[PDB]
């Protein structure tokens, strides 16, 4: 019985500069760790 | 600016690029301002 591994879907998140330079500005958003965040947990939920 | 980065261009988007940009605004609270028409220049000093 064969067991295959191939490709799975990606998670994309697109960081402009204009984007991160008003969410650290205004919120005190780290623009690019939360973005990562969100994308591992989204994935981590697609396995259960 | 930018120095790469992943911006990409927009005649030709195969070679790296170099994006600037630069966010600003010029305000009025109060409208101090005030016109003087100046017509028939021309003749300015060379004129009769």
């Amino acid at each position: 019985k064969d067991v295959v591994i191939d490709t799975a879907q990606h998670i994309e998140a697109t960081v402009p500069l204009e984007v991160i330079q008003d969410m650290k500005a205004t919120y005190d958003i780290d623009g690019v760790a939360r973005l990562s965040e969100t994308m591992s947990q989204l994935s981590s939920q697609k396995v259960d | 600016v930018v120095n790469g980065g992943g911006y990409l261009n927009t005649r030709n988007p195969n070679v790296p690029n170099m994006m600037m940009t630069r966010r600003y605004t010029v305000e009025s609270f109060v409208p101090i301002i005030g016109r003087i028409t100046i017509k028939n220049n021309n003749g300015s000093v060379y004129a009769r």
